[PDB]
């Protein structure tokens, strides 16, 4: 039974950069691919990026191809993502999600979410 | 810290299991536990059949209605310690229950556990079961010392034991000759109890072995090739190889007889290890031809097969492994799943599927009736606790394991192909093999097929399925069987096969496998060399053919003796003869006839009045022979040293020619007196004589001395009568009858000279016997008669 | 529920201490322990509280740190103690659910104990999952070397796999052979007696048969065990036990009940070393018993401390009212552990040392805890330098670093020895051997023997017996080799054999078959080697031919007599008369005869052989070419002139050149006797007619003498059919009647000599008699009358 | 550890009976003596009653001696006091206590206390 915890967010500027942050509250986070979300206020819950249980296999949504970058760590069971080229229409409630028993990216099988973090992009 | 991966599933009562997902670690990895890659035949396949098979006992209105049966499965990876984490990872509830509940809900605690699949495993995991109740059901665990109740109260298995595979192993290497077995056995008490029992049961059978062997599943190449410079040095005395090893041990040793040029050697047989396994033989498997093994006998599964095949990795969302079986058995990687494995190339089509090239587990049905054993357990449980309830009462809130273990000694059910399902009070069920054979099918085309079965000693098998051939393998026999009712066995006293062949003498019988004792004093010993025979005496009665010759000569001594008696004892016209005494000659014609007499009455078989004959033969005829001659020719004597040619003062005589006579009568009886004494001091009878082994006489008892004795008399006689007839010979006496009577003497005294040496040192003395009775008899006639009867014809 | 004997601290080091008895059958589910132990129990225990309590008063070992500890017991049963291992990790299981979200102990850096060797392999596999380090004190057995499974494994005693060496060396030592053994169930006896059996093939020392049992059985289950031993009486008089205490005390109670005090020795390892409490009550059945011992001093500190302790003192020992109750057999009045099945209520004047026994392994118990403390010490030393107690380098602490402090531990031991160990964790120690025989009328006692150490058994046999005679040495097939039987064994154990003795022809070539020799080669003494044995030679004659040989002398002697007066002394007219070349070959082939006579008895060499051919060939041939010159002489007047009348003259017009006629019959066996020589050299030839009889002789043929005989036999006839009607013819005072007389007398032998030669077995003086009597009577008929005549 | 509850106090005339029970916690209870106390208030606490770990040895004091009755159950691990002849005097706090490691009687070092319970007797 693993909780996540995201963070890092809150205001910042036009084009610059932000790393988010999601802790995995518990064992077995080796055996677990992830998966992201962002929710921009009124808007719906998109699919934004995942990384497979081994790493190696990452995957982003092509709105935001070379733009974010994911990263994993299975010392500290944490994953991460340095994110870049920060745009007012990437303000949304960011979620981290845990997942297994997947198909074909993006369908895959969510077990567990996050608290979730707010970013907004000024101009 | 390394977790594993619990394969649940929900429900109101939880199963556990064991279940050997991946190999077990090398060394190096032991320590740190880290499982190597997965099984595709003892593993997922076992698991999704577990979760099938709880699909349709949850859908079985029959078995246990209103009630859920939940499971959990972990991972064992054959390995004792990795086994033993997950079954701590069981009873970690049935602990924290105990010490959260007095002050100070997470799960419903498993009721029971099913598996793991090796021995040694399973006995580890039992001692951490049987402290909290928790019943054990085996699907594999078939060493023999877990019948012991006593010792593990809470195990079953629906599997039969080890200890009648070492039987039916003995039954198989006992109807093919073999003798000098070679065995490996692999470490931990699967295959040391294995093992136990087949040199405990050898023995038995008389079947030595050559060297037993253990090693580990894990041996590196260094330190295995070393077996088989163990096992290359009883080459080719030990042809074949009683494994009780594992898979992994066995594709170890195929992989280390391709590294070292030893394919096609010699063949093994192996325990139900390998029995279908084309895991252990897949890349070695020309280094495995002719390989015999056993097999605990199943059927086929139809469910399973119908099921197993429609299962797609985007479609199973219960089973954490079985991405990693695609990547695995496929060698791809895959894009968008989750479990990517990115180490594989080649991502793999979206048209595959599982029938390809699918190989059905051998033991996967009794695995289904292990659940179904613990199913219908607990049925008998709710039939005899909860009667009148459909579902979980309050009697089993929460279930006792004690009652659980009574309703599962209890059990009688159907198996998944009809069979009835019960055991004994040691957990044991019964069951049946089936023995396979690894070879040539096709070329390039090789193949498990089936040979035949075993149940109970009934051994039923085709030998000209294997090999194709009533000449086989060299059979593994130390000494070849030399013995050809000549030759001994003696062993050199390490193993009592390997023996040395030894040829017993013409003297020596075998007595015995390991001896050969003598006969006795001239019995011989038979043509297998059993019994003493005899050999029969040279008893000569129709006589020898050169000493028939001599047979005929004293015919010719007879023919003589008739040819003067015609003309001596019935034309009386001689004037000589009743001028002196008729009896002079009348006792030499007496004496010669008995000489002629005694002569043919010694060819015969030596009896008691045989012998009899023979000794008045031998010592009395001899006498007579001489009585015949001695009165006529002292006769002269009295006319010599008593009247005018020796003067002497007295006269040594009587007054009358007949008391003259009476006076030569005397010295007739002196040497019969001693012969008599001789009879009584020694009876003739029979003995038989030896020379040689082989040589067989039949004889008189007969003394040096007791021919000497008629002789030593006899003998001072000859110079009696040459004194008594030295001047005799220039008297010219009745025309010149005492110079013939002094040459008759002078001939006569020569062969009685010869006759001792050429006796004694003869080997038979009995024809030279008779030569010498007719050699003086002849011519005792031959210079007396003739030139007296023929001169006045 | 068992009892905790708990002592509270900062870091808390648990134990196995075999406080109870192992439970008996149809109790082990229930697994209700028995009565308590009184040596292998709350002695340990105390000497555990005693030591802590020295350890926790030290200020150089681990100073500004409690040691706090748990003692839970064992009862030597595998399931008891996973109790209570599962007791000690319940703490570090509740460590990792309580930790996250949904403080009751430390947990328990290191256990120390059990006692037993599968226990003990029971209890690892629990240990090693929780990285907690296990330092035994009496888990002997030699399958805990290996690292490779056993990580967290130690002990401070050495391996049982010399104690089978050391056992091995004794049954060596004092002539054992054929052993019977017996060896407990659970992996010490089954490694132990592995090793034994393992060891004992290398020495040649057969088994009887090795027997398993547990600790547990009852007596309808154990008397089967004595009935299966008294199969090999007196064969096998020795018992090699690896069997622990209990399991020797079923076999004297056995031995007792069954009438068989005073059978058989038996041999134990330490399972009964010092331990009185096998032994007593059973006392007189194990009489003469040897054992070996882990050798270990005696501990002064707890010999004044344990004295002093009293149920109504100590307040931190759970079982030591039960004790007081057991040992002493009585109740106790106002003391909470009644028991008061007993009766007769103790004395208040009790003390421990009446009757006091001193523990044998208990000062390895203090080794192993001074082995933690060192280690925990070295790793304070090694992580936490500049701190007096535990700082953050050890909250919590790892067992992992605890290993690598523990595995390269280095102190001295109670007895100052330096306690350290291998790559192991086997620490190597010492032996003794002790005997259990009788001190006093009424009074036996253990008492020391010898030690052990790499091999190097010192012991005393006198004080065992007090007697060079034994005890039956346990010897299947009685050393019967004597130099002349050999060993044949059945094929079933190689030290049972059959005695055979072999055979005069044969030799004991090996320990298990018997060679035979050569033609004539005789064995030795002790049958190893092939001696000879030397021919029957010859030279100086055997002594009844002897007669014989001075027979031939005084046939030389009338040789001298008629050649004194022959061939000198010639006034007699007829020899110059006719020819003197007549008696000249007569005398010549004579002299030859009774030369070649002496020619006889000689080593058979190549010139010898050639001698004795020549006398065997040529002087039968010359001394008749003596005698038919004259005999034929009288021929050609006979059949040439008158007598005989024919129309032809065969001879020539001399009497000279009549005699040169009479010379030409001489060679013709001459050149058939060279013949004879050509095809067949004169050699040298061995006989056996037995295996003892040895002879040398000539190459003989049977046809070599018969060709010198059969032109001569010929010749009688012939000399017969030429001198046939002499007999009637008055020539020279009847001189052709003593020839026909002398011919007469000589055929006869020349007949004879055949079946005399042929039947007998030595033929050689036969023949040299055969040749003076073929020249005896030929001087003797001829010469006397002639010369005596005309004196 | 074992924790103790007193039960059973209230109002009865002289001469009557009641029945304490001092029920205990813990799984260990076997290997414990238990002991009685009772303090009137104003006056001192008083040892009164005891029996041993194994059963059997019962103790009592002689102010109570016969009229008292102790009994124990190791099935459900709870003692008990049958109390008899009741008189005024006996108006105290009930106290129930445990030992192990005790000396004669009455020098057992109680190790653990109960609640307690109140009975007074009336005339
Ligand atoms: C070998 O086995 C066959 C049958 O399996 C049997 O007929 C034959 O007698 C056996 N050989 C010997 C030497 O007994
Ligand atoms: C199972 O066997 C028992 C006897 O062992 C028999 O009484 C019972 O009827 C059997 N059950 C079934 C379902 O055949
Ligand atoms: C028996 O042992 C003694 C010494 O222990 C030794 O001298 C003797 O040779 C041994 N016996 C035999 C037959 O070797
Ligand atoms: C222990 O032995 C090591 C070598 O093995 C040595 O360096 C060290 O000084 C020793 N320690 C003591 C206290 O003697
Ligand atoms: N059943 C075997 C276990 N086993 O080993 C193999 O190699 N296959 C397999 O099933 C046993 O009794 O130990
Ligand atoms: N140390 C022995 C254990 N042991 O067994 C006994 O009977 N005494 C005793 O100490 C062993 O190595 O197993």
């Amino acid at each position: 039974q693993v909780q996540l915890v995201e963070s890092g967010g809150g205001l910042v500027q036009a084009g610059g950069s932000l790393r988010l942050s999601c802790a995995a509250s518990g064992r077995t986070f080796t055996s677990y691919a992830m998966g992201w979300f962002r929710q921009a206020p009124g808007k719906e819950r998109e699919s934004v990026a995942a990384i497979s249980s081994s790493g190696g296999s990452t995957h982003y949504a092509d709105s935001v191809k070379g733009r974010f970058t994911i990263s994993r760590d299975n010392s500290k069971n944490t994953v991460y993502l340095q994110m870049n080229s920060l745009k007012p229409e990437d303000t949304a409630v960011y979620y981290c999600a845990a997942a297994m028993y997947g198909s074909r990216w993006p369908d895959w099988e969510y077990d567990y979410w996050g608290q979730g973090t707010q970013v907004t992009v000024s101009s | 810290s390394e977790r594993r991966v619990v394969a649940h599933m929900p429900g109101d009562i939880i199963i556990g299991a064991l279940f050997s997902v991946h190999h077990q670690p090398t060394v190096d990895k032991v320590h740190e536990r880290k499982c190597g890659a997965v099984r595709e035949q003892y593993g997922i396949q076992r698991v999704e059949a577990m979760l099938h098979t709880l699909e349709r006992i949850n859908s079985d209105p029959t078995l246990l209605p209103n009630i859920t049966l939940g499971c959990e499965i972990r991972d064992s990876c054959w390995h004792s310690a990795v086994a033993l984490e997950q079954s701590i990872e069981f009873i970690r509830d049935s602990l924290i229950s105990s010490e959260e509940e007095e002050g100070l809900r997470s799960k419903k605690p498993i009721v029971g556990v099913i598996g793991p699949g090796s021995s040694s495993v399973a006995i580890q995991v039992q001692n951490l079961l049987q402290l909290f109740n928790i019943p054990q059901i085996a699907y594999s665990a078939t060493s023999m010392d877990l019948s012991d109740k006593t010792l593990f109260k809470y195990f079953m298995r629906v599997v039969p034991s080890d200890a009648q595979q070492a039987r039916a192993m003995v039954d198989i290497v006992k109807r093919y000759n073999w003798t000098y077995v070679s065995a490996v056995h692999t470490e931990g008490n699967y295959g040391e109890s294995g093992m136990e029992a087949f040199k405990d049961m050898s023995a038995k059978e008389g079947i030595c072995i050559a060297h037993s062997y253990k090693i580990y599943s894990n041996a590196g190449e260094q330190s295995f090739d070393k077996l088989l410079k163990k096992l290359t040095s009883h080459l080719p005395k030990a042809r074949v190889v009683a494994c009780f090893c594992e898979g992994m041990t066995v594709r170890g040793l195929l992989m280390a007889m391709r590294r070292l040029g030893l394919a096609g050697e010699f063949l093994l047989l192996g325990s139900d290890g390998w029995a279908d396994r084309y895991d252990v033989t897949d890349g070695y498997q020309r280094e495995a031809v002719g390989g015999i093994t056993i097999k605990l006998q199943s059927p086929d599964v139809k469910w399973f097969d119908d099921y197993y095949l429609k299962l797609r990795p985007e479609t199973n969302h219960r089973n954490p492994w079985f991405q990693e079986f695609w990547q695995h058995r496929f060698q791809c990687r895959l894009e968008g799943f989750p479990q990517e494995n990115s180490k594989y190339n080649k991502t793999c089509n979206s048209s595959l599927t599982l029938k390809t090239h699918h190989v059905q587990d051998s033991k996967m049905g009794f695995v289904i009736n292990a659940i179904y054993s613990m199913a219908y357990g607990l049925h008998n449980m709710q039939m005899s606790l909860c009667p009148g309830y459909a579902g979980l009462c309050d009697a089993m809130k929460p279930i006792d394991g004690r009652k659980l273990l009574e309703s599962l000694m209890k059990t009688n059910f159907t198996g998944v192909s009809g069979d009835t399902i019960l055991f004994d009070e040691n957990g044991d069920s019964p069951g049946r093999y089936e023995i396979m054979n690894f070879k040539e099918m096709g070329k390039d085309y090789f193949d498990y097929i089936n040979v035949g079965s075993w149940d109970n000693g009934e051994l039923k098998m085709d030998d000209d399925e294997v090999w194709s051939k009533k000449s086989n393998i060299i059979r593994s026999v130390c000494s070849e069987p030399c013995e050809k009712g000549q030759i001994k066995v003696i062993r050199k006293g390490e193993v009592s096969c390997c023996w040395t062949c030894t040829p017993c003498k013409e003297n020596e019988y075998v007595f015995d496998e390991y001896t050969c004792k003598a006969c006795q004093l001239g019995s011989w010993p038979t043509d297998d060399l059993t019994g003493c025979d005899l050999i029969p005496v040279q008893y000569l009665r129709w006589g020898d053919p050169e000493p028939i010759a001599a047979v005929v000569f004293a015919c010719l001594g007879l023919l003589a003796t008739l040819f003067v008696t015609v003309v001596f004892i019935i034309y009386r016209d001689t004037p000589v003869v009743k001028s002196s005494s008729r009896e002079l000659c009348y006792i030499i014609l007496a004496g010669i006839c008995l000489g002629y007499l005694c002569t043919f009455c010694l060819i015969a078989k030596p009896k008691q009045i045989y012998c009899y004959l023979q000794r008045i033969g031998i010592g009395l005829s001899p006498a007579m022979s001489y009585s015949a001659l001695v009165t006529k020719t002292n006769r002269i004597a009295r006319i010599l040293a008593g009247s005018k040619k020796k003067i002497c003062t007295k006269k040594p005589r009587f007054m009358s020619a007949c008391a003259q006579l009476v006076i030569a009568f005397i010295l007739i009886c002196i040497q019969l007196g001693i012969i008599v004494a001789l009879f009584i001091m020694e009876p003739p009878d029979i003995m038989h004589d030896y020379p040689s082994i082989r040589e067989v006489y039949l004889i008189c008892n007969t003394t040096n001395l007791g021919v000497v004795t008629p002789l030593g008399y006899n003998g001072l006689l000859i110079l009696s009568c040459t004194f008594y007839a030295f001047k005799t010979r220039n008297v010219p006496a009745n025309f010149n009858e005492a110079k013939y009577i002094a040459f008759t003497m002078y001939t006569t005294c020569i062969i009685w000279l010869a006759f001792v040496p050429i006796y004694f040192g003869s080997n038979y003395k009995i024809i030279t016997m008779c030569f010498s009775v007719s050699l003086s008899a002849t011519v005792a006639l031959g210079c007396m008669f003739v030139p007296k009867v023929y001169i006045i014809l």
